[PDB]
RNA sequence: CGACUCUUAGCGGUGGAUCACUCGGCUCGUGCGUCGAUGAAGAACGCAGCUAGCUGCGAGAAUUAAUGUGAAUUGCAGGUUGAUCAUCGACACUUCGAACGCACUUGCGGCCCCGGGUUCCUCCCGGGGCUACGCCUGUCUGAGCGUCGCU
RNA sequence: AGCCUUGAAGCCUAGGGCGCGGGCCCGGGUGGAGCCGCCGCAGGUGCAGAUCUUGGUGGUAGUAGCAAAUAUUCAAACGAGAACUUUGAAGGCCGAAGUGGAGAAGGGUUCCAUGUGAACAGCAGUUGAACAUGGGUCAGUCGGUCCUGAGAGAUGGGCGA
RNA sequence: GGCUAAAUACCGGCACGAGACCGAUAGUCAACAAGUACCGUAAGGGAAAGUUGAAAAGAACUUUGAAGAGAGAGUUCAAG
RNA sequence: CGCGACCUCAGAUCAGACGUGGCGACCCGCUGAAUUUAAGCAUAUUAGUCAGCGGAGGAAAAGAAACUAACCAGGAUUCCCUCAGUAACGGCGAGUGAACAGGGAAGAGCCCAGCGCCGAAUCCCCGCCCCGCGGCGGGGCGCGGGAAAUGUGGCGUACGGA
């Protein structure tokens, strides 16, 4: 029974939602757990960087976002061929390599 | 005697013959409502039941 | 405060660990401080009491300067029984009055090999702590 | 309060008849709890009204500029003489209320 | 096909669910063959299976079963993943090819309803409230 | 039933030993919370199930 | 012992009794 | 005569003491247990009987083997090692 | 005397059987004394006799089973009681060398391209 | 002032309301994340000097061995070369139970090896080890007017 | 720089009061261990009703009732206590399809002895099928065990996610 | 045709820590000999039940009654 | 008819192993409604839901495109914010309802069949010796027994390979 004036609305509570309620009280403990896992990885690899291998300068698709530049998945095989680095040497010296990428530009 | 419930009449006969050094005429068994097996061991008349009872201590 | 996240600061859990402790923890809890002379002599602050120890009563109705031998240590009720600390029941028999070992001082110890080992270990730990404080 | 508190008991209402108050009661039994009344907030045992949920909005967030304004006001009131005594601190013998001490 | 295990008609409900004859079972008969072979032999582990012949009243499948406990499989490192206890009864969970064809999993726009772990994981990830701390 | 079986006779033999009351020294202990035997099964009142 | 249960309903004043029947 | 006079004819028994679950739920005519399903190889449990779950679970009975499995687990399952004698 | 557990291991097995039979006779005598009506000394002694029989049987079982496992130590096949009783999922694992068995191509890749140790500058 | 009835107060009985105590629940978070034919979960039956219930244990039966602890348990009697406790890594774990020799009456078997019986001469008794279905590799014995080679 | 074993909370009060009112402060008794005033904050926050849920207690009320199947009387003993226990005598009933002697299902220590009158036997008991200590079930020949009936139920096979 | 840790989930279990929660008609059904007593043939249903005192110091002894029960006397600061 | 192989199929209390069953909070695969809403009710909704069945793990599943995009193109799987209560579905009624992309936690890649080269260069079991034997392995010695040419192992797999 709607009253005088208000927005029309569709609340999605017709299902049994109270059984599946993802409580987020794990959140600061998970932040501490990620912090300890990252410090454990940084103490595991002692001279290596804590973040990881390097990631490519990447233009974005989908014309809303193509002005921004990301850090991509890995370098291309033609990129490593022009640089003169073998693809099994690059993964061992700490360079991200993926074979699915292309070089149009 | 009072006997474990898993026994046989031959087991009671050989057990009395071994641990009392006496011959057994027959063995009559019953299981009491307490749970254990009451055993009436009828002996041979060459030995005396009162004498072997005084020998094993019961009176 | 406490900085160890495993040490219990909960009342019901502490009372549970107290009143449901096994006997080797009962003996460790039921300990009594030594006197000034024995403390200066052995450099030991406190010791668990034994059946064959001498006791002056410090607090209570039966306090004073009487040195009595322990009758026996009854760890179920967390109590000891002292020889001359007793009272008369109505029928006439004497029953030893229950004294908790926290209100108990030791005038003389009964020394065995394990007893001397405990006193030497406590004196060694006290000297190590004094060296760390120095 | 847990959701299983009270609803573990099975209780069908007797309905009309039997001069009873139309309450879901325990289905039979030769035991103190037989035709007693399980469900409902008003019955003995069972569940209370409005079980407090785990997904209550416990945490309230504050704007960062309001937090910094609260810090600035709490520090600026620690310089005035009357606002410190109105908190209750005995400060009669303190030589200066902005008490700045050396780096030792 | 699979008909509904009920008496004569008598499916008590709305007129949507009175269909009994023209119901179709969700998994394939090759996966039915795999799960029947895996139920007959719990020690053997299903690798995959294939078709050899069909009749009007029957089909015929060769199911490949592997010993996870024989030494020739155990000491070979290419197949010792079969010896791991994670892959016990692949035929029931649908880890072989005939089971994975029935799950409807894949990449892209044609497989939106099984994103995540499976269809059940997709439905459970979609139908939950994320009631945060600070909301 | 005079024609008993061994399983039923042993089940009755355990209940006959459980039917006995408490002794008098058991309520002299320190941490006692037992005044009387609350599991006294009478042969007319409780019919042992079955 | 046995806790005497709730007194069994005795279907009396209903329709099958011709002792008490009002206006029909 | 469906009540008191009909209760007098009840002398023969259908159920009896079972030998896997222990409860008196073993039918003699169908030769099956109504509590746990004794001719069935599996333990008859259900999710609608949520109260009858916790009457018979792992935490109810003796656990004569599971507690020493936990005891060997809390020190990582050592076998054959002996402590240093005096 | 107090039958301790240390001196029972060094003695001969027939002496252990003779002491066990003497303890069984003495336990039967204490049961007869209990039923006829005896002393509380015997009523407390029967528990010590039971624990001494438990100790003698424990020492006999140790001298039997350690000698049996010393006998079956050198062989490849050994009985199920002498096999190490741990959990079933841990017994049904892979072997320690079989966890380390790698393929020839994986050994070739681990030889040719190992994970190098490196660092970067600021 | 009588008896009975009504109101208030002091006190005394049915009653356990309020208050204060809490070896217990509820909720949240962390680590570990392990059952079983080498017999699981569960159940039954026994085990204390006096022991019904709970707890613990399995005919070695409110515990055995080893380590640490270092003068007790205690309701009552009884008796430092280690009592009692905790850890438990060695030993052991009755009967049903996936339960497994077939059925569930605790009945009836079969094979082999030991001791009474013998003087291997077959019964009888006692003890020990096997005997559940399916399936994997190999061995043995096989069947096929299935495919063949030789006489 | 609150109160408190030189007496906290709760409770009772034929006392002094205050506020329109919700209610609150002292005086007296009981009690023995925690409690409150102010500024903010949060809630499982205020009972006269629900044929309200639980527990307890009144009038009815010392009332209805202890009325199916012919019946008891006297003396003695135990005992503190006798109509109900025991014995002796008299008179009766069940009147051999029994109110007798024995079985099956079912009950499971109810069978027996000794002691008790704390609790039950809708009165009472010296009595009991109650309580507490103790005892009691002896098989080649009596039954199960062996066999099959109506049936149940494995193996092969088929079906079934 | 097939394998693969990581970040992800946990109202079962073991060891734990905390609470602007509950304070015995509340909180799990269960703070205690609780899935126990008891009911139903069966699947199943399923309770009520904490507070002597600091220490049993649990009232010796006299006296009426057979005893249940009292009256003196005694313990405890307090048997109110 | 006899002898000897191969191929199918038996019998074993044969030697060596395995599976059965429990818990089930999380995870996977099936089967799967009606209460309720639509102020009735029949498509819808509750809802791939409660219940039922089977299966392991400490996590499971998924996982390195027969991908998303149409841009100056991004590039395994999983989880969070946003896209979004939007596109879309629906007696277009009640209501149901994603995906891409971006910002982050994490980030690890690969192996066969086929095609082809190598004297089967391959694997299992039993006998002896040495080491270690409570996760039964490494090496040597056997005209020992088998598996396998109806194909075992090494190079090699979409990123090219020989
Ligand atoms: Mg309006
Ligand atoms: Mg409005
Ligand atoms: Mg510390
Ligand atoms: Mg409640
Ligand atoms: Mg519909
Ligand atoms: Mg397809
Ligand atoms: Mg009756
Ligand atoms: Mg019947
Ligand atoms: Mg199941
Ligand atoms: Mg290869
Ligand atoms: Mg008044
Ligand atoms: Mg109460
Ligand atoms: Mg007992
Ligand atoms: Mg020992
Ligand atoms: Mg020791
Ligand atoms: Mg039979
Ligand atoms: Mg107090
Ligand atoms: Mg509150
Ligand atoms: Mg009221
Ligand atoms: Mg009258
Ligand atoms: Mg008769
Ligand atoms: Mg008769
Ligand atoms: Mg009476
Ligand atoms: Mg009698
Ligand atoms: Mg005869
Ligand atoms: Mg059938
Ligand atoms: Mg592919
Ligand atoms: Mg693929
Ligand atoms: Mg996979
Ligand atoms: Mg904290
Ligand atoms: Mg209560
Ligand atoms: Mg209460
Ligand atoms: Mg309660
Ligand atoms: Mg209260
Ligand atoms: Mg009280
Ligand atoms: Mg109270
Ligand atoms: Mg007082
Ligand atoms: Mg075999
Ligand atoms: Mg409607
Ligand atoms: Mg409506
Ligand atoms: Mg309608
Ligand atoms: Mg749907
Ligand atoms: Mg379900
Ligand atoms: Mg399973
Ligand atoms: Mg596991
Ligand atoms: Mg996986
Ligand atoms: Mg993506
Ligand atoms: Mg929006
Ligand atoms: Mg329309
Ligand atoms: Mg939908
Ligand atoms: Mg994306
Ligand atoms: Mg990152
Ligand atoms: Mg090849
Ligand atoms: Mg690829
Ligand atoms: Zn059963």
């Amino acid at each position: 029974a709607p009253s005088r004036n208000g927005m029309i609305l569709k609340p999605h509570f017709h299902k049994d939602w109270q059984r599946r309620v993802a409580t987020w009280f794990n959140q600061p403990a998970r932040k501490i757990r990620r912090r300890k896992a990252r410090q454990a990885r940084a103490r595991r690899i002692a001279p290596r960087p804590a973040a990881g291998p390097i990631r490519p300068i990447v233009r974005c698709p989908t014309v809303r976002y193509h002005t921004k530049v990301r850090a991509g998945r890995g370098f291309s095989l033609e990129e490593l061929r022009v640089a003169g680095i073998h693809k099994k040497v690059a993964r061992t010296i700490g360079i991200s390599v993926d074979p699915r990428r292309r070089n149009k530009s | 005697f009072i006997v474990d419930v898993k026994a046989n009449k031959h087991q009671i006969k050989q057990a009395v013959k071994k641990l009392y050094d006496i011959d057994v005429a027959k063995v009559n068994t019953l299981i009491r409502p307490d749970g254990e097996k009451k055993a009436y061991v009828r002996l041979a008349p060459d030995y005396d039941a009162l004498d072997v009872a005084n020998k094993i201590g019961i009176i | 405060m406490k900085f160890n996240p495993f040490v219990t600061s909960d009342r019901s859990k502490n009372r549970k660990r107290h009143f449901n402790a096994p006997s080797h923890i009962r003996r460790k809890i039921m300990s009594s401080p030594l006197s000034k002379e024995l403390r200066q002599k052995y450099n030991v602050r406190s010791m668990p009491i034994r059946k064959d120890d001498e006791v002056q009563v410090v607090r209570g109705h039966y306090k004073g300067q009487q040195i009595g031998k322990v009758v026996q240590v009854y760890r179920k009720k967390y109590v000891i029984y002292i020889e001359r600390v007793q009272r008369e029941k109505a029928n006439g028999t004497t029953v030893h009055v229950g004294i908790h070992p926290s209100k108990v001082v030791i005038t003389r110890l009964k020394l065995d090999k394990d007893r001397k080992k405990i006193l030497e270990r406590k004196a060694k730990s006290r000297q190590v702590g004094k060296e760390k404080g120095k | 309060v847990s959701e299983l508190a009270g609803h573990q008991t099975s209780a069908e209402s007797w309905g009309t008849g039997r001069a009873v108050a139309r309450i879901p009661r325990v289905r039979g039994g030769g035991t103190h709890r037989s035709g007693q009344g399980a469900f409902g907030n008003m019955c003995r045992g069972g569940r209370m009204f409005a079980p407090t949920k785990t997904w209550r909005r416990w945490h309230r967030r504050v704007n960062t500029t309001q937090k910094r304004y609260a810090i600035c006001s709490a520090l600026a009131a620690s310089a005035l003489p009357a606002l410190v005594m109105s908190k209750g601190h005995r400060i009669e013998e303190v030589p200066e209320l902005p008490l700045v001490v050396e780096d030792k | 096909g699979r008909k509904r295990p009920v008496p004569k008609g008598a499916t008590y409900g709305k007129p949507v669910h009175h269909g009994v004859n023209q119901l179709k079972f969700a998994r394939s008969l090759q996966s039915v063959a795999e799960e029947r072979a895996g139920r007959h032999c719990g020690a053997l582990r299903v690798l995959n299976s294939y078709w050899v012949g069909e009749d009007s009243t029957y089909k015929f499948f060769e199911v490949i079963l592997i010993d996870p406990f024989h030494k020739a499989i155990r000491r070979n490192p290419d197949t010792q993943w079969i010896t791991k206890p994670v892959h016990k009864h692949r035929e029931m969970r649908g880890l072989t090819s005939a089971g994975r064809k029935s799950r409807g999993l894949g990449k892209g726009h044609k497989f939106h309803h099984t994103i995540g772990g499976s269809r059940r994981a997709a439905w459970r990830r979609r139908n939950t409230l994320q009631l945060h701390r600070y909301r | 039933s005079s024609h008993k079986t061994f399983r039923i006779k042993r089940f009755l033999a355990k209940k006959q030993k459980q039917n006995r009351p408490i002794p008098q020294w058991i309520w002299m202990k320190t941490g006692n919370k037992i005044r009387y035997n609350s599991k006294r099964r009478h042969w007319r009142r409780t019919k042992l199930g079955l | 012992d046995p806790v005497p249960y709730q007194p069994p309903f005795l279907c009396q004043w209903g329709r099958h009794q011709p002792a008490w029947k009002p206006l029909m | 005569t469906k009540g008191t006079s009909s209760f007098g004819k009840r002398r023969n028994k259908t159920h009896t003491l079972c030998r896997r679950c222990g409860s008196k739920a073993y039918h003699l005519q169908k030769s099956t247990c109504g509590k746990c399903g004794y001719p069935a190889k599996r333990k008859r449990k259900y999710n609608w009987s949520a109260k009858a779950k916790r009457r018979n679970t792992t935490g109810t009975g003796r656990m004569r083997h599971l507690k020493i499995v936990y005891r060997r687990f809390r020190h990582g399952f050592r076998e054959g090692t002996t402590p240093k004698p005096k | 005397a107090k039958i301790k557990a240390r001196d029972l291991r060094g003695k001969k097995k027939e002496e252990l059987l003779k002491q066990l039979d003497d303890l069984k006779v003495e336990l039967s005598q204490l049961r007869v004394a209990k039923v006829t009506g005896g002393a509380a000394s015997k009523l407390s002694k029967i528990r010590v006799v039971r624990k001494s029989i438990a100790r003698v049987l424990t020492v006999i079982n140790q001298t039997q089973k350690e000698n049996l496992r010393k006998f079956y130590k050198g062989k490849k096949y050994k009985p199920l009681d002498l096999r190490p009783k741990k959990t079933r999922a841990m017994r049904r694992r892979l072997n320690k060398h079989e966890e380390s068995l790698k393929t020839k191509k994986q050994q070739r890749k681990e030889r040719l391209y190992p994970l190098r140790k490196y660092a970067v500058k600021a």
